[PDB]
């Protein structure tokens, strides 16, 4: 079972600097059976590289393939906007076991951003039916690195909270997180303050937006 | 003197058909209509000879081309056919004089868990000539890159095997082909019927 | 021309099959052989098999060896992937790909990839979702929470498309109910409160909703 693992998960550059992304296999593997891809958030994955130096047709030639035995490198000499994506290695040796590795994000590197963070009680239309989502939003922050933690009752509160993420903006090339804590009205009622406390590298100190309920 | 064929025609065992096996019939005799009206072949085409004719009729040499395959490419076995069997194993010229003769062979070729043994060749770089016989077993390189004996991405062995089984229908069961081939050049007249 | 399309999206209950196609085009698909790669949203690609079109010889990996079966139509030059037993873990994207081939010889790499066949697999069944606003207290925010909505996906925008700067849509969440949710969010400047107009415009296909949710600032 040959495995390939790719290094670093996540590369923070910017556009016209050198792109080297790595695909480790834990066995030697044929040069002739390594292939790598691109894939836009969006779209399908598409070949860059086969037989692990080859450049596939109408490739640009800032891509470059090189390495052999268990050590491979896909090279951007000078990253354009559009290479900015998610890299993935394959191994298609023999007939039976090809894998892909986990991927690489390349991301633009961008100056640390602390988020904004709004707090929304929930709605009377919602609270009307019986459930309560109380929504906190970490807005145009960078690194993506980021931690929401729902305090309810000054009382830490896991369970019932899910989390999502925007990809990286076009413009700022920073990131937005949504954290939403769903309850039903009865529990919702059952408590007054209503917290949500974010850890962030662009804070010192820990940014918390609270309210109390219906007040 | 009597020509041989029921070591081929009643061989215990046929060969596959990418490796036809090809037996010479040099001096001797033999009733072809016997042949002919014979309840035993389902199939007895003729081609640049009447089949009744060939009694009265003698030629310099003859050969006896035996080989397995499935029921409906026993039609491949023409002049100027295509498939896998007329490209890859098994091609008649387009003036062929002779004879194909072919009969279901289910009872002896199929097995309770399925006869694997007979094969026919899947994949070659180019078509055969007529008469042309390819015993290789390279590995098919489909693309640019070399297989150097592994089997895998555009690098497939270029045998495939017949899944002949007793549950299989009239064109998926096995049938054993003889096709006889006679040929007249300067040297005299060698293999005859009765009549001459 | 040199294309391979799929069949459209699927959605599948628990412990039934799927049947993906994956048609061929533009290049000498006899020579060449497809394979089957699926991936979950937000995650990396996983590889479930492949055939020889020549052969239809098969390979699985052993993770789908049990309910997996590639097969190709020659006739209609198309190659087929059927995954049985679906459970939860199954609802991602299905990519079929394949090497060009001509006359003479096979590409080395997979360089045709098909568009990709959306398999969602639950059993919950076609619900429009409740919009309910996320409402403001120098820049405010504000949004919609688009709820309880079943199969993916929903589309938002905001006053019909005119507000298109500082929109965040995030990516829905699956919750237990097995009903999707997601907010869109927008940052306007606070002065804007009192004299413009902010409405959500919703939609989902598969239920055929519709809906514009007036977001007001609350006292
Ligand atoms: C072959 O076997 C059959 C009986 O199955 C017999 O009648 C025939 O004479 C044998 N020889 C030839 C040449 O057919």
């Amino acid at each position: 079972e040959i495995v390939l693992t790719q290094s670093p998960g996540t590369l923070s550059l910017s556009p016209g600097e050198r792109a080297t992304l790595s695909c480790r296999a834990s066995q030697s593997v044929s040069s002739s059976y390594l292939a790598w891809y691109q894939q836009k958030p969006g779209q399908a994955p598409r070949l860059l590289i086969y037989g692990a130096s080859s450049r596939a047709t109408g490739i640009p030639d800032r891509f470059s393939g090189s390495g052999s035995g268990t050590d491979f490198t896909l090279t951007i000499s000078r990253l354009e906007p559009e290479d900015f994506a998610v890299y993935y290695c394959q191994h298609y040796g023999s007939s039976r076991g090809w894998t892909f590795g986990q991927g690489t994000k390349v991301e633009i590197k961008r100056t640390v951003a602390a988020p904004s963070v709004f707090i929304f009680p929930p709605s009377d239309e919602q609270l009307k039916s019986g459930t309560a989502s109380v929504v906190c939003l970490l807005n145009n922050f960078y690194p993506r690195e980021a931690k929401v933690q729902w305090k309810v009752d000054n009382a830490l509160q896991s369970g019932n909270s899910q989390e999502s993420v925007t990809e990286q903006d076009s413009k700022d090339s920073t990131y937005s997180l949504s954290s939403t804590l769903t309850l039903s009205k009865a529990d919702y009622e059952k408590h007054k303050v209503y917290a949500c406390e974010v850890t962030h590298q662009g804070l010192r100190s820990p940014v918390t937006k609270s309210f109390n309920r219906g007040e | 003197n009597l020509c041989p064929f029921g070591e081929v025609f009643n061989a215990t065992r046929f060969a596959s058909v990418y490796a036809w096996n090809r037996k010479r019939i040099s001096n001797c005799v033999a009733d072809y209509s016997v042949l002919y009206n014979s309840a035993s072949f389902s199939t007895f085409k003729c081609y640049g000879v009447s089949p009744t004719k060939l009694n009265d009729l003698c030629f310099t040499n003859v050969y006896a081309d035996s080989f397995v395959i499935r029921g409906d490419e026993v039609r491949q076995i023409a002049p100027g056919q295509t498939g896998k069997i007329a490209d890859y194993n098994y091609k008649l010229p387009d003036d062929f004089t002779g004879c194909v003769i072919a009969w279901n062979s289910n009872n002896l070729d199929s097995k309770v868990g399925g006869n694997y043994n007979y094969l026919y060749r899947l994949f070659r770089k180019s078509n055969l000539k007529p008469f042309e016989r390819d015993i290789s077993t390279e590995i098919y390189q489909a693309g640019s890159t070399p297989c150097n004996g592994v089997e895998g991405f555009n690098c497939y062995f270029p045998l495939q095997s017949y899944g002949f089984q007793p549950t299989n229908g009239v064109g998926y069961q096995p049938y054993r082909v003889v096709v006889l081939s006679f040929e007249l050049l300067h040297a005299p007249a060698t293999v005859c019927g009765p009549k001459k | 021309q040199m294309q391979l399309v799929q069949s459209g999206p699927e959605v599948k209950k628990p412990g039934t099959s799927v049947k993906v196609s994956c048609k061929a085009s533009g290049f000498t698909f006899m020579s060449s052989a497809v394979q089957w790669v699926r991936q979950a949203r937000g995650q990396r690609l996983e590889w479930i098999g492949w055939i020889v079109i020549g052969s239809g010889n098969t390979n699985y990996a052993q993770k789908f060896q049990e309910r997996v079966t590639i097969t190709r139509d020659m006739s209609t030059s198309t190659a087929y992937m059927e995954l049985s037993s679906l459970r939860s873990e199954d609802t991602a994207v299905y990519y079929c790909a394949a090497p060009y081939c001509s006359s003479i010889s096979c590409n080395d790499g997979f360089d045709i990839w098909g568009q990709g066949t959306m398999v969602t697999v639950s059993s919950a069944s076609t619900k429009g979702p409740s919009v309910f606003p996320l409402a403001p207290s120098g820049t405010a925010a504000l949004g919609c929470l688009v709820k309880d909505y079943f199969p993916e996906p929903v589309t938002v925008s905001w006053n019909s498309g005119a507000l298109t700067s500082g929109v965040h849509t995030f990516p829905a969440v699956l919750q237990s109910s097995g009903l999707y949710s997601l907010s869109s969010v927008v940052t306007v400047p606070s002065s804007s409160l009192g004299t413009q107009t902010y409405i959500c415009n919703v939609n989902h296909k598969p239920s055929n909703t519709k809906v514009d949710k007036k977001v007001e600032p609350k006292s």
